[PDB]
RNA sequence: UUUUU
RNA sequence: UUUUUU
C-alpha cells in the first residue's frame, strides 16, 4: 500500500493507525515524523487540528523501550481535558502494544489516586498537568531520572505563563540532560521561540513564518455588530436557525460561563459548561459527554480554547471577543477539525472588540463578511 | 422522550387555541419558536418551560 | 305582513328598522287581540318573539301621562329585566315622548328613588323583589298602571316566594287593566294559577309538545363521569367552530371553578351568576352580548329568556335538572329558528332518566355524539 | 483565563 | 339547587 509506509514504523503502530481509519499523513507528520522517531528534537508548528498529537505520539511509541516500572516518556500541557485527551490517544495507538502503560496526572483529584498507580503500577508514559507532575516529582513518588523523552504541547501557551513557565523549568532539571524534547503549538510568537529553543540542542524548525497559510480556508468566518444585551437575543436566534450537531460558545469569564449556561437551560436549550472551580470529576463528565455527543451546546472559557479535539463541532462561537488574535485563532479551530467545513462567529460589542478583529484580519490575509441573514447549510458542513 | 412528544402535545394546543381565540401575534410567534426548539433538542428538565410539568 | 296590524307609523317604522319582514305564529295570532286590551295567556315556541308580542301591544296602547307609570314588566331575573328594557328602547326608537326604566337588586334603591322623583318613566320593567321594596316605601306608584305583564311566568309562579311577592304587587294595581303572561312552558297545574290574574282571557296553549322543539336544533349527547367532563368539554371547545357558546353547570360554586380552569387553560371564558356583583353581572352580561367573549360559562341565570343571537352551541355540562330546564336552557342557541348545536353530559343513570324523559315528552331524538360534524349543519 | 495544595 | 328588596 501507500501512506504512511514511507516512515517505516513498527508494525504494530501500522495496525493502529489502520483501525483509526486514516488514509494518508499531513504535510506536518510527514515533515516531522521521520526526523521525530530518530531521536532529534523538534519545534514544531503547524496547522491548527491537523495532526500535531499523532506526531510526538507516534514518534514516542516507535522510540520507546518498555522498561518495568521506570517512567520513559512524559508529556505536558496547559488544561488537565488535554492531559486527558492526550492519554486516550496514546491508548488507541499503543492498542497493539500490550506492554506499554499509559497513565494521566492533574489536579482536583487526590493525590493519594496518583501515588497509588505510582507504587503499584507503574507506567511507561505519563502525561499531566505541569501542577500536579511537579508536586509528584517533589514528593519523589514520580521518578524523573529515567525520563527520555520529554513532550510540551501548546508550548507557547506553556511558555507565555512565567509561573508556568517556571514550573516546566524545574520539572525540566530533574530529567537527564541527554534526551529528546519536542514542543508543539500551531502559534509560535517570534518572542517565545527562544524560550523554546533553551530547550533544545539543535532542533529541527517547523515554522510557517509567514503567516498567510495559518488560516482554515474551509471556514466560513462572520461577524455581527451588537450590544450586550443584544447578544444574547441574537444567540437565540441564531442557535434557532442555523443547523448543527454540536457548537462551543466562548466567554471571556467563569462569572460569564455560568450565567450563560444558565440563562441558555431556562429558554430550553440543553447547554452544559465547563471552566475551573467545577469539581474536576464533575467537568470531566461533563467534557466527555461533549466528546460522545451527549450534549449540544457547550459554554466554556479560554479553557477549552487550546486543543481540544471534538468531532461533531460544526459552529464556534465567541460571545465575547477572544483577549488576543493567538486566542482567537485556536478558538475557531475548534470547529473544522482536520481541514473539514465549519463556521465562527465572533461578536463586536465595544470599541476593543472591533479593534482586535481588525487585528486578526490584516494578520491573516482573511475575509470576515458581515453575518448574512441566510447561509447555505452546505456552506459550514 | 415520553415527556418530548407529550411536551409538544401542550405546546400544539395552545397554539391551536391562540389562533383560535385572537391571541396577540407577539404570543403566536413565541409558542411556535418555542415548539420548534423543543422539536430540534429535548425538554430540558431545569428549564422554564419545564413549568407545565 | 306587519302592515295589517293597525300600528302606529312610527312603531311600524321600528319594526322595518330592526330588520322584521314576516310575523312569526305567535306573533299573527296574539297581537290582534293584544292591541285591544284584552287579557292574554300565551304559550308559544322558544326563541320564537314573544317580546315582540307585548313590546308592540303595550306600545301600541300607551297614552302616556307624564306624573304616573302605565306599563309594569315583571320577570324573573335581572338580565332579562334588563334585557327587556333595551327591547322598550329598541321599538320605542320613534317614539321619544315614552320613557322606560328598569329597576332591580344589586344595584342602590336611592338611585332607583332618584330616577322615579326626578324623572318618572311611563313604563317600568322589573324583578318582583326590587319593584315590591319600591311600591312599599311608596317611591312607586302603582294606582295608574293599565298593563301587567309577566314574562316566564310559569317560573315566576312556581316559586311560591316570588309567586307571594307578585301577588302582592298585583292586589296594589287598579282591576281594570290588561293583564299578559307569556312562557314558553305552561304546565296543567299552573294555567289556573296564571288565570286568576286575568279575566275572560284569550288563551295560546301548546298542548301537542312535540311542536315545541327547535329542529333546527342539532342535539346530542355524551356518556360521561364527573372527572371526565373537563377535558371532554377541553376538546370539544377546540373542535367545533363556533361564534358563541354557553356552558351550563348546577351551581354558583361549579360556574367560578369551571369558568376559572377555562381561563387556566387560556379559553377566554367568563362567568355569570348570582354573587357577582350586579354591576360585575350587567357589565358581563353586556360584553358577552357585545360580541367581546366567546364563552360564558352560567348557572340557570341565563337559562331562560337570554337573547345572544351568535350562540351557536349550548353546552350541558351538567346535566338540567328537569325537562322544562333542558327546553329552555337548549334554546338559548339557534334563536329564532337559525341552526345551533346542543349538546349534553349524561353522569349518572338519574341523568339518563332525565334526557330520556326530555326525548320521550318532545318526541326528539337525542343522539350519541358522533366524532366528527359537519360545520353547515349547526350553523 | 489557565496551572499541586 | 337556581333565582328573587336587604
Ligand atoms: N493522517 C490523518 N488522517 C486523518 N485524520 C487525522 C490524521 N492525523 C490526525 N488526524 C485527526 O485530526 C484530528 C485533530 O488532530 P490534533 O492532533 O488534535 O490536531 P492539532 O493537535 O494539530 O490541533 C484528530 O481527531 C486526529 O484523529
Ligand atoms: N318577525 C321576526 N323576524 C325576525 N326576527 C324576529 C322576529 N320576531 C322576533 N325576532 C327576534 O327573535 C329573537 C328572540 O325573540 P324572543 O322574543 O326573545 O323569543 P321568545 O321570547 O319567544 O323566547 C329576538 O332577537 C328578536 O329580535
Ligand atoms: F492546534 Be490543535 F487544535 F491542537
Ligand atoms: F321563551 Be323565549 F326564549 F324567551
Ligand atoms: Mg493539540
Ligand atoms: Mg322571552
Amino acid at each position: 500500500s501507500s501512506g504512511f509506509r514511507d516512515f517505516l514504523l513498527k508494525p504494530e503502530l501500522l495496525r493502529a493507525i489502520v483501525d483509526c481509519g486514516f488514509e494518508h499523513p499531513s504535510e506536518v507528520q510527514h515533515e516531522c515524523i521521520p526526523q521525530a522517531i530518530l531521536g532529534m528534537d523538534v519545534l514544531c508548528q503547524a496547522k491548527s487540528g491537523m495532526g500535531k498529537t499523532a506526531v510526538f505520539v507516534l514518534a514516542t511509541l516507535q522510540q520507546l523501550e518498555p522498561v518495568t516500572g521506570q517512567v520513559s516518556v512524559l508529556v505536558m500541557c496547559h488544561t488537565r481535558e488535554l492531559a486527558f485527551q492526550i492519554s486516550k490517544e496514546y491508548e488507541r495507538f499503543s492498542k497493539y502494544m500490550p506492554n506499554v502503560k499509559v497513565a494521566v496526572f492533574f489536579g482536583g483529584l487526590s493525590i493519594k489516586k496518583d501515588e497509588e498507580v505510582l507504587k503499584k503500577n507503574c507506567p511507561h508514559i505519563v502525561v499531566g498537568t505541569p501542577g500536579r507532575i511537579l508536586a509528584l516529582a517533589r514528593n519523589k513518588s514520580l521518578n524523573l531520572k529515567h525520563i527520555k523523552h520529554f513532550i510540551l504541547d501548546e508550548c507557547d501557551k506553556m511558555l507565555e505563563q512565567l509561573d508556568m513557565r517556571r514550573d516546566v523549568q524545574e520539572i525540566f532539571r530533574m530529567t537527564p540532560h541527554e534526551k529528546q524534547v519536542m514542543m508543539f503549538s500551531a502559534t509560535l510568537s517570534k518572542e517565545i521561540r527562544p524560550v523554546c529553543r533553551k530547550f533544545m540542542q539543535d532542533p529541527m524548525e517547523i515554522f510557517v513564518d509567514d503567516e498567510t497559510k495559518l488560516t482554515l480556508h474551509g471556514l466560513q468566518q462572520y461577524y455581527v455588530k451588537l450590544k450586550d444585551n443584544e447578544k444574547n437575543r441574537k444567540l437565540f436566534d441564531l442557535l434557532d436557525v442555523l443547523e448543527f450537531n454540536q457548537v462551543v460558545i466562548f466567554v471571556k469569564s467563569v462569572q460569564r460561563c455560568i450565567a450563560l449556561a444558565q440563562l441558555l437551560v431556562e429558554q430550553n436549550f440543553p447547554a452544559i459548561a465547563i471552566h475551573r472551580g467545577m469539581p474536576q470529576e464533575e467537568r470531566l463528565s461533563r467534557y466527555q459527554q461533549f466528546k460522545d455527543f451527549q450534549r449540544r451546546i457547550l459554554v466554556a472559557t479560554n479553557l477549552f480554547g487550546r486543543g481540544m479535539d471534538i468531532e461533531r463541532v460544526n459552529i464556534a462561537f465567541n460571545y465575547d471577543m477572544p483577549e488576543d488574535s493567538d486566542t482567537y485563532l485556536h478558538r475557531v479551530a475548534r470547529a473544522g477539525r482536520f481541514g473539514t467545513k465549519g463556521l465562527a462567529i465572533t461578536f463586536v460589542s465595544d470599541e476593543n472588540d472591533a479593534k482586535i478583529l481588525n487585528d486578526v484580519q490584516d494578520r491573516f490575509e482573511v475575509n470576515i463578511s458581515e453575518l448574512p441573514d441566510e447561509i447555505d447549510i452546505s456552506s459550514y458542513i | 422522550e415520553e415527556i418530548k412528544a407529550k411536551a409538544l402535545d401542550l405546546l400544539n394546543k395552545k397554539l391551536h387555541r391562540a389562533n383560535k381565540f385572537g391571541q396577540d401575534q407577539a404570543d403566536i410567534d413565541s409558542l411556535q419558536r418555542q415548539i420548534n426548539r423543543v422539536e430540534k433538542f429535548g425538554v430540558d428538565l431545569n428549564s422554564k418551560l419545564a413549568e407545565e410539568l
